[PDB]
This record gives C-alpha cells, structure tokens and sequence, in this order.
C-alpha cells in the first residue's frame, strides 16, 4: 500500500515538474518569436 | 477447480489500508512536530 501511493506521487511530481520545465522553456526562449 | 477457500485471512487487506491510514497520519504529525521543534 505505502510503497505503491509513494510511487504514485512520485510519478505525479516528476511528472507536473517536467510538464512545468518544458512549457517554461517553450515559452520564454520564444518571447519575441 | 472450485471451493478455493478453506479458512480466511481478511486481515491481510485491513491491515495493507489500517497501515497506509495510519502512516500517512503519522508521518505527517512528525512532520508538524519536526517543522514545530525546528
């Protein structure tokens, strides 16, 4: 049970981080663009 | 076949959420007292 819910959030914050990290990049190295 | 269960052993899944319940519970009291307690 505990092992498995870690695991499930752990999956869901990388995940949220990556999602965050991608978009932010996407959107301000194309400010002018 | 059939008739698979001789005896019962619920327990097993009770005790699997009791357990998650309770640690979660209790690893975030720790975790009050700890930021508390500095």
């Amino acid at each position: 049970g505990p092992a498995s819910f870690l695991v499930s959030l752990a999956s869901c914050l990388a995940l949220g981080s990556g999602l965050t990290a991608c978009r932010a990049r996407r959107r301000r190295l194309r400010t002018a663009a | 076949p059939c008739d698979s269960r001789g005896q019962r052993m619920w327990w097993a899944f009770l005790a699997s959420s009791m357990v998650t319940f309770f640690g979660g519970l209790f690893i975030i009291l720790l975790w009050r007292t700890l930021k508390y307690l500095w």
